[PDB]
């Protein structure tokens, strides 16, 4: 709607007509807003009076690694799939390409286009 | 049009990843380690020199595009969340480093607090952000930040990372491993700041108004013979492998009290809220009081939400805030991603559009022409 | 009583006190109560829980400040009754209360509620012979010796424009707007914030006050010193340290010339002033532009003469003298009026006796006002 | 088919000839946001209109486009006007003939910009320009007869004797509902409650509609107010905030009778519908006395119509019997009467076209004015 709002009044402005009305002027989705509740949840009277097990409990670093729903405890915490590494390519300023790795950089050694300031 | 990526810098995490996601791909400690220096450097430090900046977030910005997101940077547009009122050299310098180095098509500089309210999908709501350096508060009126009723005291992550500091000092029960398993105390100087935040997240937690309120009286002992609430068990914490710290109940539930406590001013980060509340316009009260956002890592702590919003119903009895906010109804929002990244998610829901993100974004080309990032400031 | 009564400016950032014979004010001390930071359980700490005008000064940082007056309103009685209490202390003044008459320089349209509670005060509290209150315009005209003249008077709490012609104020033409001096200091440190200097704390929100005193200045052109590189002129501050203010230092003030740009819905300081002219009627317009006075501490600003005279010639009509005569003793030209006024044999009629106030009822001190 | 458009500085009545009441009646204000450097979020209107501007006062600047009866900003006017046909009414202009309404003795530049706007702008077949008084008669089913129609921009008065006016004795007060809100304001300020900005005036009406009353002897009421607390009532503001208003609520409507109150220095409502028929000729005096009808919601204050028949009793002659004409539907008075006179078959040859608008110009309006 901004959009079109926004194009209908820069394509007014490119026009230079003083918005003259040559034709006639002018389904919608609607979510709900959230719910806000009158009163959180408490601490549980769990947490006074019981021994605080460091194994149980996860430190930030692991926490974090999964955030879409970080948990306090270990039994929540899942294991996540293995982070993919990236093959880097070199391309200059002035100049256009340098260097490059191959489509097999996965258990080989061996540059496209092997560039370097020792081999030079 | 590809996926825009939305990064967002602090001072202790980093929040990376792309647009129309339901949570951040990569969050991360905002760090680089450099060689030669044996404790890793801040990558967002304020009052320094450009040079010097500028090298920190290079590198950082490097391992966020490639290590953490694997995409080429000048392909795709950037939405950088920062903060209202981050200090200018910093943003400057920040935009400097995408438009000059990496050359990205577009960045988007949101304010986290607006960015927030998006993710709800209500159009008006009151907007507190308890971070690491300050816990500012910022009411968002029906899409429009209202900076004349701002807020924010140092009452945060670092405030409260030095208050744990300075009470595991005074009581100092550590076992070296060498004839130490008598009290040794203050063997190390200085605590490194990476066990600190995780001695804060595991072992303390936020007490109830009622105890807290005797806590406070306790400790500061006004004509009272030892009238304190029975504390936890004391928790043990190994330090670098053979020295176990001993950490007694007191401090866990004694160190988040420095945030709640009044000290006099009458300035804590319950009653951050109700000054900021009380500033803003007359129509805006009932409709800014009836929707609180409470954002930010530091209310993660467990039983923040109850004592802040208990702490509030508290401070509106008292005579000050009585005439004004008397007969206020306070009810918290439960945003959809968890309080640490409500602030990114934001900006992903706002990536996805990609018909005004290009509009509203301020492009390259206009940046190389001008040199001169629109601000809240002057022109 | 003939013994000299006691003019005291009732100033929500500085009040101005002493006796009706000096020429200047002896005694002018901040006004805000000092309480330590610190809720004080033990011994060897700040003793009193009372710190007032230059012993708070001394501890400054230990102490927190809490103003008892905001926009030319008292909000906290028991603080301003501890105020004046210090007025008639060992430290100013040193003299009874009950002894000497006093006039008070209350600002422009202010609640009689604050009008009536001063008195009672004044009355009840201190045993004063007799009590006048004043309005801060008036006395102004007095001190610089006009008797026609508009007084744009930017004190700390609230900026009021008052046009006065030939000894005859039109009540209706009053402009009131509470963007003051005071608001100044607190948008200078939301600056400050985005320049990278955090001024959290009460204590430091005074230093904050100190910086837009210190270094401040009023551009003529406010968007060609923007895009101009600034020297970033370094301050001093009490423990030893450095702050670059830098584009700060300009674009801080310019918010009472256009208080939309923060955000706040007022006319501003150059609208007020030529607004109350032309509210005013038609032949007394020309006199009224000829005889503009500056009064109390937010006109001191470097170049806001210069700013005024350009932004008022463009708003008020082609080829008419504006002349804005602001004298050297702009803070303290409210109380020399006062000092004046109270001097002379006229005064003896116009205030209240303790007898008249018994007597007569509430009214006595609003109906004799004017 | 044809459309009644009432113009008033207020609040805007727009609907179709024929039906009982207006269709949509919403506050005429465009309201602007107080917008800061930082980007805004979605859903965001550049400029709001009406009801919309009304439910999001707190940010939006309300400037109100038609000031005393004269439309200040005719670019604000036009997006009033595109609310009212496109959006409220749901009807193009170019189907349906347009009357507007103008009050009486405007400025000849408001009634020649207006038409100007409806045929060029809107492209409307027909538009025809009426006195609001004119109208306010047809509402009673009386001929004959004075209207006192007090507006929140205007009152007027405009004696009309067997459907003949007589413009001479036409007369003019720019003394309106504006200026007691803006009246009740000042003391309100007076008691405590402070009301500056455009957002707050809107709570003021509010407040001035609800509990504001006409004293029949205001000296005796004021004896009342301050000896007994019974007047004294209490309203809840948008805020959870209760504010009791006292001997405020009886002053503000005061100003009506006499404006030295205000400082006009002009006749009151009362003593300028008396000038009025004292105006005319002598003979017909007799029927505008028993005719005197009050229109607009400024004549809908609870026992104005008391006072007014008072008043003007004591100022006519005695042998004369006064009846003050007060309808039950006073505020839509000026649209019900343009339903009515928009209906007859004799009103249809009485309209400006397009093509009579195209070959003379904007200036025919003047002619087939009244
Ligand atoms: N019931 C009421 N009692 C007292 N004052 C009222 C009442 N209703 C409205 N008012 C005041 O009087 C004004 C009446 O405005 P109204 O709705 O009659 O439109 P208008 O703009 O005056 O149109 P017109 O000039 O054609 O009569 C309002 O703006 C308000 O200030
Ligand atoms: N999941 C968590 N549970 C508890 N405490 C947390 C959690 N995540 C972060 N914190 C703490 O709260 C702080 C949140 O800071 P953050 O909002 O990430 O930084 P910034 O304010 O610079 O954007 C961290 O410094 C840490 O001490
Ligand atoms: N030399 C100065 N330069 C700039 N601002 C000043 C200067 N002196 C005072 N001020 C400002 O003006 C205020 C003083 O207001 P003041 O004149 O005392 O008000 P009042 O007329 O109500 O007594 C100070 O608090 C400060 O904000
Ligand atoms: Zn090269």
């Amino acid at each position: 709607k901004e959009k079109v709002e926004r194009d209908r009044k820069k394509l007014a402005r490119r026009r230079n007509y003083m918005p003259l009305a040559f034709s006639q002027h002018t389904k919608e989705i609607k979510i709900e807003p959230a719910q806000a509740v009158d009163e959180v949840e408490p601490l549980p009277e769990d947490y006074y009076t019981r021994p605080v097990n460091l194994t149980e409990v996860t430190t930030l670093q692991q926490r974090l690694l999964q955030p879409d729903f970080q948990p306090i405890c270990a039994s929540q915490l899942y294991p996540r799939h293995k982070h993919l590494l990236i093959k880097r390519s070199l391309r200059c300023r002035q100049c256009e390409h340098n260097l490059s790795k191959p489509e097999f950089n996965p258990t080989s050694i061996k540059f496209k286009i092997q560039l370097v300031a020792v081999n030079y | 049009e590809k996926t825009a990526v939305v990064i967002d810098l602090g001072e202790a995490f980093t929040k990376c990843g792309f647009a129309g996601e339901t949570g951040p791909r990569c969050i991360i400690p905002s760090v680089i380690k450099k060689a030669g220096m044996p404790k890793p450097i801040k990558v967002v430090q304020y009052n320094i020199n450009t040079e010097e900046l500028y090298s920190y977030l290079k590198e950082f910005i490097h391992i966020l595009y490639f290590r953490h997101l694997l995409v080429n940077p000048r392909d795709r547009r950037v939405v950088v969340i920062e903060s209202v009122l981050c200090p200018s050299h910093f943003r400057e310098t920040l935009t400097r480093v995408l438009f000059k180095y990496f050359e990205v098509p577009s960045v988007l500089l949101a304010p986290s607090h607006l960015m927030a309210l998006l993710t709800l999908g209500i159009n008006s709501a009151m907007v507190l952000d308890c971070g690491y350096r300050e816990s500012l508060v910022l009411p968002i009126y029906e899409g429009i930040p209202v900076l004349n009723c701002w807020g924010a005291l140092p009452l945060g992550g670092k405030a409260l990372h030095k208050e744990l500091e300075t009470q595991l000092l005074e009581q100092c029960t550590v076992d070296t491993g060498a004839a130490k398993e008598q009290s040794l105390p203050s063997v190390m100087g200085s605590i490194p700041e990476g066990v600190l935040e995780d001695i804060k997240v595991r072992t303390c937690f936020v007490s109830d108004l009622t105890r807290g309120l005797k806590i406070q009286a306790a400790k500061f002992n006004i004509d009272g013979n030892t009238e304190r609430p029975s504390p936890p068990p004391n928790v043990d914490y190994p330090l670098d492998g053979e020295k176990i710290l001993h950490v007694l109940g007191s401090i866990r539930d004694s160190v988040v009290e420095i945030l709640f406590e009044q000290d006099n001013e009458e300035k804590s980060v319950a009653t951050l809220i109700l000054d900021s509340l009380m500033q803003c316009p007359i129509d805006t009260r009932k409709q800014l009081a009836e929707n609180l956002v409470i954002i930010g890592g530091t209310s993660m702590l467990p039983g923040f939400l109850h004592r802040l919003l208990a702490e509030i119903r508290y401070l509106v009895e008292k005579p000050k805030y009585k005439k004004t906010l008397g007969t206020k109804t306070f009810r918290i929002h439960t945003p959809p991603a968890k309080a640490n990244c409500v602030a990114w998610l934001g900006g992903a829901i706002f990536g996805a559009l990609q018909d005004i993100l290009g509009s509203r974004s301020v492009s390259k080309e206009y940046y190389n022409q001008t040199g001169r990032i629109p601000d809240w400031c002057s022109l | 009583i003939a013994n000299q009564p006691v003019v005291i400016d009732n100033g929500s950032g500085v009040i101005k006190a002493g006796f009706a014979g000096d020429q200047i004010p002896k005694y002018c001390f901040p006004n805000y109560v000092g309480r330590p930071k610190h809720v004080r359980v033990m011994a060897g700490a700040l003793e009193g829980d009372i710190f007032i005008g230059p012993k708070a000064e001394e501890h400054r940082g230990l102490l927190s400040i809490r103003y008892p007056m905001e926009h030319g309103i008292v909000k906290d009685w028991n603080d301003m009754e501890r105020i004046w209490q210090y007025v008639y202390s060992k430290d100013q003044l040193q003299t009874f209360s009950e002894e000497h008459p006093v006039l008070l320089t209350e600002a422009p349209l202010n609640p009689r509620k604050n009008r009536e509670r001063a008195a009672e005060v004044f009355f009840e509290t201190f045993n004063v012979p007799a009590l006048f209150i004043s309005m801060q315009a008036v006395l102004s005209l007095y001190a610089t010796g006009r008797t026609t003249g508009v007084v744009l008077d930017s004190g700390d709490g609230v900026t009021h424009a008052v046009p006065i012609y030939e000894g005859f104020a039109m009540p209706h033409s009053i402009m009131r707007i509470d963007i003051a001096g005071r608001d100044v200091s607190r948008f200078l440190r939301l600056y400050l914030r985005k320049e990278g200097y955090d001024f959290h704390s009460s204590s430091e929100f005074e230093i904050v006050k100190a910086i837009k005193e210190r270094a401040c200045y009023l551009s003529i052109n406010p968007q060609k010193d923007e895009t101009l590189e600034t020297e970033k002129a370094q301050y001093y501050l009490p423990d030893g340290s450095t702050i670059e203010i830098g584009p700060s230092r300009f674009r801080a003030p310019e918010l009472l010339f256009r208080p939309d740009l923060i955000g706040e819905e007022s006319e501003g300081i150059h609208e007020v002033l030529v607004f109350a002219i032309q509210k005013s009627d038609m032949d007394l317009r020309r006199t009224l532009f000829s005889n503009i006075v500056l009064s109390g501490g937010s006109t001191l600003f470097k170049g806001f003469g210069d700013r005024l005279l350009s932004e008022v010639k463009k708003l008020a009509p082609k080829d008419v003298k504006i002349r804005i005569s602001a004298p050297q003793e702009r803070l303290y030209s409210t109380w020399i009026g006062g000092s004046i006024l109270a001097s002379l044999d006229t005064f003896k009629k116009m205030w209240v006796s303790k007898k008249e106030y018994e007597e007569d009822g509430a009214r006595s001190i609003h109906r004799k006002t004017f | 088919a044809a459309l009644v458009v009432d113009n008033g500085s207020g609040m805007c009545k727009a609907g179709f000839a024929g039906d009982d009441a207006p269709r949509a009646v919403f506050p005429s204000i465009v309201g602007r946001p107080r917008h800061q450097g930082v980007m805004v979020g979605m859903g965001q209107k550049d400029s709001y209109v009406g009801d919309e501007a009304q439910s999001k006062r707190g940010i939006l600047t309300l400037k109100y486009p038609i000031e005393h009866g004269i439309v200040t900003n005719w670019d604000d006017m036009e997006k009033i006007w595109h609310h009212t046909f496109y959006n409220e009414l749901r009807v193009a202009p170019e189907e349906h003939p347009v009357l507007l309404t103008e009050a009486p003795l405007n400025p000849k530049a408001n009634r020649e910009k207006m038409t100007q706007i409806m045929f060029e702008t809107f492209n409307t077949p027909a538009m025809y320009v009426a006195i609001q008084a004119v109208l306010s008669l047809y509402a009673s089913g009386r001929t004959t007869g004075i209207v006192m129609d007090s507006g929140d921009g205007v009152t007027h008065t405009v004696p009309i004797y067997e459907g003949y006016a007589l413009p001479h004795a036409i007369l003019r007060l720019d003394l309106a509902g504006r200026d007691l809100t803006d009246y009740l304001m000042k003391i309100l300020t007076e008691r405590g409650y402070s009301f500056t900005t455009t957002a707050e005036r809107e709570i003021v009406r509010d407040i001035k509609e609800k509990l504001c009353y006409v004293a029949l002897d205001f000296e005796q009421e004021m004896a009342t107010a301050a000896s007994s607390s019974s007047l004294e009532k209490s309203y809840e503001l948008p805020d959870g905030q209760v504010i009791t208003i006292g001997n405020e609520r009886f002053r503000c409507p005061e100003a009506l009778f006499q404006p030295s109150f205000l400082g006009m220095e002009s006749c009151g409502i009362h003593e300028t519908t008396f000038n009025s028929i004292m105006k005319c000729d002598v003979d017909i005096r007799k029927d505008l006395y028993a005719n005197t009808v009050l229109s607009g919601g400024t004549t809908m204050y609870p026992g104005i119509a008391d006072r007014m028949q008072k008043e003007i009793t004591a100022l006519a002659p005695s042998t004369m019997k006064i009846k003050i004409i007060a309808p039950p539907e006073r505020k839509y008075s000026v649209w019900i009467g343009g339903s009515i006179l928009a209906s007859l078959s004799t009103f249809q040859q009485m309209w400006i076209s397009k093509q009579e608008y195209d070959e003379s110009g904007p200036s025919i309006v003047h002619r087939k004015c009244f």
